[PDB]
């Protein structure tokens, strides 16, 4: 691992550009969890609260 | 796209009135005027006698409350809960239950005096 | 001391109700889109776009800096849902159908996986570890009164 | 050549990306003029107030009012009993009860069986 | 520099 | 490991069970096979309090062990030699693990070409 | 001597003598030292003082003890005044058999403790004990409901009585 | 029961011939002490109820529900002096003997050895209790609020009058010990089936039941706060009661007659629990709050365990403590502020810094934080409902979450994110009202040392 | 509204501040900063309204299947960590009002150096309403901005709450 981080690591000084990767959104985003459930399960339950539930 | 005429007064304006305003926010010396207080006769030694250094002299104020602590946050509570464990708690059945210790082959019995008998020779190997 | 002219009301039917409505709601006649009239209960509230608060400028000078709102505003009928601590509407860098597909794929596979490798361990090669007294019959809780099955180990 | 940006209802589409923010005609230039100029009008009424140096309480906010009004008061006198009101109020009103009914009638008809004859582990249980 | 630091009243 | 891929990649059959091991009788191949012998009695271990894991044939040296760090203490290095000991005990107790799997792999081939033989003329 | 050693048992003691194979000094001991002098001391002279306040007023209090009186099987059908008596003796013998399921639990919990890694085999005497006393519990007690009384437990054991008499006799007929 | 009695009715002749400026004064020093004199309740038997006389008892039942009934009175004294006291002093005096005459009532509704009795006690306290609401109440609804308080009550309570009088004619006595003893099973029969719902039907719509409770929504909102505090404290409570007693004569019934009811409670706190996520209007949010609560009361009883029935009366006083403490803390900011609208003011702990941390104590005793009596009891029940059913435990652990969910975001609205800038009048919390809320947390958080008086007779 | 110069302005501050952000390393995304500006000098002279819109489209279009899914930000600009984090500080004015009397005797100074801008505040306030009501056209103000003050001893209208504000660090 230190090996293959550490050449990994040393290549981001050279100046070649960037290749936006979905492998690499991936971790960036934590694999879309937060931004799926945290988007997901709060308007399913609030949306059903107010319009099947109270109204 | 900058500002226009009367914007730049504006700001001028207020930016005054509001460097005024953070200046009116600083307290004069004597502020805040704390009412009187009366401390301890012990509060008043230590004021004045630790004002030397005396690195040799300066330890005792450390030991000094550290020795206070240590009194009334270990001794203290250690008493309560040793007074508490031993003649309240311990009088009632199983209330302190202690894992019997281990009695290898070749202890003594504190009670009896019993030996227990060691184990086997063994096919001895040195590896 | 809001009069009943000065509230929600029903439906609008008429073109001049809508012009009256919308200048109710302080908005642009042309602005101003009630919900349908499915029976729901909306009356002539705007409906107003399903954007969350967390969209809306962070910069501006707000009246109510926290729930990005200025007096006077027409609230959305979901504002207490699309505030900054709950629902967020706001565009992701990757499309949202993406996201679905990438972590649906990634959590399938690694449960067929744990499956595969469930019906495939990986052990070593060692045959059943051996204990004496007839494996344990007695510490493991025996019954005393009936004797055990013989079980005999053997050197090797 | 890009993927186009595809938006759900939670994946707002990005202002950049849209067709709207770059057409603009004398009406989108003008449509915004009157926005402004009547959210110009409530900040000016908001401030008379707001820094009054006289005023002490709380500046009643009728567009509050109206969304809180909307959301307790002027439902049911703007309900209509249909199709869509009538379905949706059995599916969500009564279908869960009946659904949870026979999961736990079910469960304790099936449990109370096995007492009976003596098949349910009940060792230990002197709680209930 | 010591600044007034404006605080609600503690007093009651 | 390397023998997985013998029962996975491969026969099953010509590999042994752990769950079912061990497969053939103890005394086949064995004449007069002498018995693993436990210097240790029950009661010892009882008051011993060992681990149900630690009851088997390589105890009476983790009792040794156990014995010396109580008396040891504080002195929490000492006892080295006991340690080795017991580790090594266990050592040899696992080899013959190994052992009466070799030697179940070889009786499953064994059966398996006795069967071929008949098989075959048959 | 604070309580009965017959209800609570407690196997005779045994502590290993020590047997030290090091010269370094074994710091528990000498912390023992210390608490029986900085601790233990200081609080038995306190209690030594209040003990003996205690001794110059000494006075008892009594365990009540009720005598029997006629059970629910006695008792006429809806007589109030029988059944009352009845009915009550049994809600308190239902707390006498509450706490002597807890005494049989008591003892099982602290054999495991105490027997520490032996408990699946030295503490079998008490499992069977808790086991027995619990399903003796169980067939009085249970399933009568938050409205239990001693009616409903009687009618319960006629239940038992009758299916265990039909049971040895189905038996029986093979 | 009559030194309880008569000092509470000492207490009319003490508001109207007491000075003008003393009458919150000395009605609530003598409260308090009519309280103070309750704890003598608390000797109970572990065999025997403390029967007093023909007319009433007290076991270990009454005993919780009398000392919160007594306890309430002086704090809601406390709460109601700001909103009355620009009032003609003959009808602050006519608000005061409103609040006693409901306190006589309900002593004596706990206490009554005999259901018709305990009938027409648990019917009268509709009356004090639908004049506070019109005559005080501060909106236009309180009129409308008033007659669904009414019917709801009534249409469930006649035919409970019809049931009770039948039981009478068959059994012969209506005396809870007579019952007791002589009480036979039901038959299983569509005759007593409707004897059945009779018993109950008037005890499900004061709890209330879900589907029973619009009712609670609207007397809960439009009442004062000093009716916010016994509707939601004690009166929901003569439900409870009602049931915990009525049972006995409805075995074996119950069995299997509780299953729609059940069903509606464990489904029903669902409901109530999600609507809490979406309330623009505080007290209205803390009304909703009581009707999930009280559903696990409903199933508690209907399920007739020892655990059940100890779970039970825990959670009634734990959530009388705690529900009356919340109608407070929103109360204290609707004298401020004068509007219900929980978005309106904000950030109230930057200003209150104080009233925060009841609003802190009254949301963690609301989701049941332990080892409050309010987890105790809900806890209990828990227990009780899986040996009725395992499944029950999904039910019960999805209301746990939203418990939680709603109670912080009532805690987080208000005293949290940044002040409203234009609401320039929040001053500093009076010791009226910080007292007020000391003598709601104080003693619900002291119960935990010893909560075995308040577990009920099956303890 | 915003003009088509403000629009391409921001598109270059948020590619260089994500692109930033890709190369990390100074000299590195020095490099490839100046190609950025590169590639925009060479359409600046472009005087079609028409192309120069397409390509600001596809500019954008560029920049969001390019930008960086975590940018850095600052911690104090919304999104950072710690935007709003000191608002838990930030009292308003108007409380010190409430304040008792021997908590006002603590600061003597700073109270009766107090009164001075609530005197200074209500002389002013009429001032404040009658020149915005006579600078306002017939149907009321069109925009936000506001004017400043036309006299000597006259402070600019609506001053008191931009002035009076809590500052950025209080507590
Ligand atoms: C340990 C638990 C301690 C909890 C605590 O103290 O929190 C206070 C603390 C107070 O809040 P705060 O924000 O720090 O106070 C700031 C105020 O604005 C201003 O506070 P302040 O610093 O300016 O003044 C100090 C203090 C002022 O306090 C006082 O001076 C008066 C306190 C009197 C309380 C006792 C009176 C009642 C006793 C009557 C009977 C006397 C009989 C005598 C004989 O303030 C207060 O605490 C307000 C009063 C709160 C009283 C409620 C707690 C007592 C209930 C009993 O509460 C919290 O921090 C939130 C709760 C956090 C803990 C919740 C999770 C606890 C988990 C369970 C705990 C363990 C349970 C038992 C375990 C069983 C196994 C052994
Ligand atoms: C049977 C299991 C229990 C079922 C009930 C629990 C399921 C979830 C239903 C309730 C969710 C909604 C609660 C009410 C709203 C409060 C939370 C909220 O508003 O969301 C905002 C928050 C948003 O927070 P965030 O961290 O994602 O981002 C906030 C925005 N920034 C970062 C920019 C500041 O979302 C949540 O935390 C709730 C979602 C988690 C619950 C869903 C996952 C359930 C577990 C599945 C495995
Ligand atoms: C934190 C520190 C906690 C430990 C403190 C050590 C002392 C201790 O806890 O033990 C003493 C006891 C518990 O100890 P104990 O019960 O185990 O025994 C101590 C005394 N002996 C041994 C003699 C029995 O604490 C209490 O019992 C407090 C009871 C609180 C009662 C509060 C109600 C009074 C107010 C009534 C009006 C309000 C009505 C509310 C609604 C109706 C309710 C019914
Ligand atoms: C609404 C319906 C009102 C009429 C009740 C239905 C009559 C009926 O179906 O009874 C026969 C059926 C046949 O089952 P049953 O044989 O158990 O009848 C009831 C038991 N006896 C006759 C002894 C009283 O009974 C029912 O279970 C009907 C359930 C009615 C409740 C459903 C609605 C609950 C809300
Ligand atoms: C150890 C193992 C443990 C494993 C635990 C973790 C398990 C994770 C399982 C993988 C989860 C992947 C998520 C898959 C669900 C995706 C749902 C979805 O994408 O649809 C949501 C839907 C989007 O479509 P929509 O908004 O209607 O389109 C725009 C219309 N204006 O928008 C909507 O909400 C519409 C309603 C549909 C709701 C979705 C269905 C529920
Ligand atoms: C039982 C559920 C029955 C659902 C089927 C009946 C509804 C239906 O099919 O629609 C019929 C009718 C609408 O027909 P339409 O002509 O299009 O509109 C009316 C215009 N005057 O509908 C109507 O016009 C009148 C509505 C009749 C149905 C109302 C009763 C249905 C149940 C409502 C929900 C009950 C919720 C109970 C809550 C339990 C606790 C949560
Ligand atoms: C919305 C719908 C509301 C309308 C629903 C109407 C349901 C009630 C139906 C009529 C009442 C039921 C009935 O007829 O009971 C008759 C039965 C008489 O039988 P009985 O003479 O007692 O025989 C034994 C004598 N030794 O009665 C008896 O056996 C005695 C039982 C006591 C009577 C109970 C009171 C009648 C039921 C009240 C209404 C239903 C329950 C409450 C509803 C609340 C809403
Ligand atoms: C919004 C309004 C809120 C107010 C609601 C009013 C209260 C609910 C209405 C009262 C219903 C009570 C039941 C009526 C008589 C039922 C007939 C009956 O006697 O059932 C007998 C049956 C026994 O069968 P079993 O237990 O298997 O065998 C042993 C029996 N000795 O036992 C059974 O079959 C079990 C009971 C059968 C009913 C199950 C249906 C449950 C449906 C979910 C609840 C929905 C409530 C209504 C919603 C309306 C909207
Ligand atoms: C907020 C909106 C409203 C939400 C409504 C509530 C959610 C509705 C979900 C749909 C309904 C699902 C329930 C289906 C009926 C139950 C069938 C079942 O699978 O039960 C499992 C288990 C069986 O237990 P038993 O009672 O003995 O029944 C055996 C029958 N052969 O039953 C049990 O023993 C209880 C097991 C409880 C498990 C923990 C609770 C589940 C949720 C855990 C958190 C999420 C993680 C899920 C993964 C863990 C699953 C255990
Ligand atoms: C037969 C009773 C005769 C009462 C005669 C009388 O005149 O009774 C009058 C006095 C009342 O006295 P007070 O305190 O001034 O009442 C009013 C004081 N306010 C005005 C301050 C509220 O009643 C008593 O003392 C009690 C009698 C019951
Ligand atoms: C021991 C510790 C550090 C002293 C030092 O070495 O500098 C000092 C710092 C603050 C002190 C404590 C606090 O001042 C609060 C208490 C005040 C009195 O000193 C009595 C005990 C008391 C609880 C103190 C015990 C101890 O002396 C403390 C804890
Ligand atoms: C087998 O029982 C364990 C599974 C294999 C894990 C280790 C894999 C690494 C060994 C293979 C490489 C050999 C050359 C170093
Ligand atoms: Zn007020």
């Amino acid at each position: 691992g230190f090996i293959l981080a550490l050449e990994i690591s040393n290549m981001t000084k050279n100046l070649k550009y960037h290749y936006p990767s979905n492998a690499f959104k991936f971790s960036t985003l934590l694999g879309y969890f937060p931004t799926i459930m945290h988007r997901l399960a709060p308007y399913m339950n609030l949306s059903m609260s107010q319009k099947s539930a109270s109204s | 796209s900058g500002y226009t005429p009367e914007e730049k007064l504006r700001l001028q304006q207020l930016r005054e009135l509001r460097r005024r305003w953070l200046k009116d926010q600083e307290l004069s010396p004597r502020e805040p005027v704390l009412p009187p207080q009366r401390v301890s006769p012990v509060e008043r030694f230590w004021n004045k006698f630790l004002q030397d250094g005396a690195l040799w002299k300066n330890v005792i104020y450390k030991t000094y409350r550290h020795s206070i602590f240590a009194f009334t946050h270990v001794l203290i509570p250690v008493w309560i809960i040793h007074y508490y464990l031993k003649y309240h708690v311990t009088t009632k059945p199983y209330t302190i239950v202690e894992k019997k210790p281990r009695i290898f082959p070749g202890d003594t019995i504190l009670e009896t005096g019993e030996v227990i008998p060691p184990m086997k020779e063994f096919p001895d190997q040195h590896h | 001391h809001i009069t009943k002219d000065m509230l929600p009301g029903p439906y609008p039917k008429t073109p001049e109700e809508r012009a009256a409505a919308a200048k109710k709601y302080n908005m642009r006649v042309e602005d101003y889109e009630p919900y349908p009239d499915d029976g729901t209960g909306y009356g002539d509230y705007p409906k107003l776009p399903d954007r969350s608060q967390q969209e809306r400028d962070p910069w501006y000078d707000w009246d109510h800096p926290d729930l990005r709102l200025n007096w006077g505003e027409p609230m959305h009928w979901d504002l207490d849902m699309y505030i900054r601590n709950r629902v967020d509407t706001s565009p992701t860098p990757v499309n949202w159908n993406l996201m679905c597909k990438h972590l649906f794929g990634f959590v399938a596979f690694m449960l067929f996986m744990f499956w595969v490798g469930e019906t495939y361990p990986a052990y070593q090669p060692v045959g059943p570890k051996q204990y004496p007294y007839n494996n344990l019959y007695l510490e493991r809780g025996g019954d005393p009164n009936k004797e055990p099955e013989p079980v005999v180990h053997y050197e090797i | 050549s890009f993927p186009k940006y595809e938006a759900s209802r939670l994946s707002s589409l990005p202002t950049t990306l849209d067709p709207a923010e770059y057409d603009i005609s004398s009406e989108t230039r003008k449509a915004q003029a009157e926005r402004l100029a009547i959210r110009s009008r409530l900040k000016r009424e908001y401030q008379l107030q707001y820094y009054d140096p006289s005023r002490r309480g709380v500046i009643e906010d009728p567009a509050l009012v109206r969304w809180t009004y909307a959301r307790s008061a002027n439902i049911y006198p703007n309900f209509r009993p249909n199709t869509k009101t009538s379905l949706l109020g059995a599916l969500f009103g009564i279908g869960p009860l009946v659904f949870w009914y026979y999961v736990f009638k079910t469960d304790r008809d099936r449990k109370e069986k096995l007492i009976q004859e003596g098949k349910l582990d009940r060792t230990f249980n002197i709680s209930y | 520099k010591r600044l007034f630091i404006i605080k609600p009243s503690g007093f009651y | 490991g390397a023998h997985l891929a013998r029962r996975y990649l491969g026969d099953a059959s010509v590999e042994p069970d752990p769950l079912r091991m061990p497969t053939f009788p103890p005394d086949y191949g064995f004449p007069e096979r002498k018995e693993r012998e436990m210097v240790a009695t029950q009661q010892e271990m009882n008051d011993a309090q060992l681990v149900l894991q630690q009851r088997d044939y390589c105890a009476h040296y983790l009792i040794r062990f156990l014995k010396c760090k109580r008396d040891s203490f504080p002195n929490f290095l000492a006892c080295k030699h006991e340690r080795h000991d017991w580790d090594y005990c266990e050592h040899l107790d696992y080899v013959k693990r190994m052992k009466e799997f070799e030697r179940e792999r070889r009786l499953l081939q064994r059966k398996k070409r006795r069967e071929q033989r008949e098989a075959d003329m048959a | 001597d604070s309580w009965d050693k017959d209800v609570y048992p407690e196997p005779p003691r045994r502590t290993p003598a020590p047997s030290p194979q090091t010269s370094l000094p074994n710091p528990i001991t000498y912390l023992t030292k210390a608490f029986d002098l900085l601790v233990d001391r200081p609080v038995t002279l306190v209690r030594e003082f209040i003990e003996r306040q205690h001794a110059k007023n000494k006075y008892y209090y009594y365990h009540r003890e009720f005598r029997r009186v006629p059970d629910i099987t006695e008792c006429q059908e809806k007589d109030v005044l029988c059944m009352f008596e009845a009915e009550m003796q049994w809600r308190r013998d239902y707390k006498v058999d509450q706490e002597i399921v807890n005494i049989i639990q008591e003892r099982l919990k602290a054999c495991q403790q105490r027997e520490g890694e032996s408990h699946r085999q030295n503490c079998a005497k008490e499992l069977e004990q808790f086991t027995q006393v619990v399903k003796a519990y169980q067939d009085r007690y249970h399933d009568l409901g938050a409205h239990y009384s001693a009616r409903k437990c009687l009618a319960k054991q006629k239940q038992r009585m009758l299916a265990e008499r039909k049971a040895a006799k189905e038996a029986a007929a093979a | 029961m009559l030194k309880y009695i008569i000092p509470t009715i000492m207490l009319m002749p003490l508001t109207w011939l007491s000075k003008n400026n003393m009458i919150w004064v000395n009605s609530t020093a003598h409260s308090l002490l009519i309280s103070f004199t309750s704890l003598l309740l608390m000797n109970q038997f572990g065999d025997n109820s403390l029967n007093f006389s023909l007319l009433f008892f007290s076991d270990s039942l009454s005993t919780p529900l009398l000392i919160l009934t007594m306890w309430l009175l002086p704090l809601m004294l406390m709460a109601s002096q700001h909103h009355l006291s620009k009032e003609n002093l003959t009808r602050k005096k006519l608000f005061i003997t409103m609040l006693i005459s409901l306190q006589l009532f309900l002593i004596m509704t706990f206490t009554a050895m005999e259901l018709i009795l305990f009938y027409i006690l648990f019917e009268a306290t509709l009356v004090p209790t639908l004049i506070i609401i019109t005559r005080w109440g501060n909106q236009t609804e309180r009129l409308n609020a008033g007659l669904y308080f009414l019917f709801y009550t009534l249409a469930g309570s006649l035919p409970l009058l019809v049931a009770l009088i039948y039981i009478q004619n068959t059994v012969g006595s209506l005396n809870f010990l007579m019952l007791q003893y002589w009480v036979q099973p039901v038959h299983n029969s569509w005759s007593n089936v409707f004897m059945w719902l009779a018993c109950m039907m008037a005890f499900m719509v004061k709890m209330p039941l879900y589907g029973l409770h619009l009712w609670l929504p609207k007397a809960h909102v439009e009442a004062p706060i000093a009716g916010s505090m016994v509707l939601a404290a004690v009166l929901l409570k003569l439900g409870g009661y009602g049931m915990l007693r009525i049972t006995l004569i409805l075995n074996p019934m119950t069995d299997f007659m509780a299953y729609p009811f059940i069903m509606l409670s464990l489904w029903g706190m669902i409901m109530t629990s999600s609507i809490c996520l979406r309330q623009t209007d505080l007290k209205s949010l803390i009304a909703y709050s009581s009707v999930s609560h009280m559903a696990l009361v409903i199933v508690a009883i209907l399920i007739q365990t020892p655990w059940s029935y100890m779970g039970a009366t825990a959670l009634m006083i734990a959530h009388g403590l705690t529900s009356s403490m919340l109608f407070c803390l929103a109360n204290s900011n609707y004298e401020r502020i004068h509007s219900r609208t929980m978005i309106l003011a904000r950030g109230l702990q930057t200003l209150l810094p104080l009233m925060a941390t009841w609003w802190l104590l009254a949301s963690l005793t609301n989701l049941a934080l332990p080892p409050t009596i309010n987890l105790i009891g809900e806890l209990f029940v828990v227990m009780s409902t899986f040996s009725w059913s395992n499944i029950t435990i999904i039910l019960m652990g999805v209301n746990m979450v939203i418990t939680a969910l709603y109670s912080l975001y009532m805690l987080i609205m208000t005293q949290r994110g940044k002040y409203t800038y234009h609401i320039n009048n929040i001053s500093p919390s009076f010791t009226r009202e910080n007292a007020l809320m000391s003598l709601h947390i104080l003693p619900l958080l002291l119960l935990t040392l010893n909560p075995k008086i308040i577990l009920g007779p099956l303890y | 509204y915003l003009t088509h110069q403000q629009k391409v302005l921001r598109l270059y501050k948020r590619a260089l501040r994500h692109l930033e952000s890709w190369c990390i390393h100074r000299d590195k995304y020095r490099y490839f900063a100046c190609l950025l500006r590169a590639r925009f000098d060479e359409h600046k002279n472009e005087k079609d309204m028409v192309k120069a819109t397409q390509l600001l489209r596809e500019a954008e279009e560029e920049f969001w299947h390019g930008q960086h899914p975590q940018p850095y930000i600052f911690p104090e600009s919304p999104g950072g960590t710690s935007y709003e984090r000191y608002e838990c500080y930030k009292v308003p004015e108007w409380c010190l009002d409430d304040w008792h009397p021997s908590e006002k005797a603590m600061y003597p100074d700073y109270f009766a150096k107090r009164e001075q801008w609530k005197k200074l505040r209500r002389e002013s306030w009429e001032r404040e309403v009658k020149q915005l009501q006579e600078e306002t056209p017939v149907g009321g103000p069109r925009t936000e901005a506001l004017p400043p003050a036309r006299k000597q001893g006259d402070l600019p209208p609506l001053w008191w709450h931009i002035v009076t504000r809590p500052r950025e660090r209080p507590m």
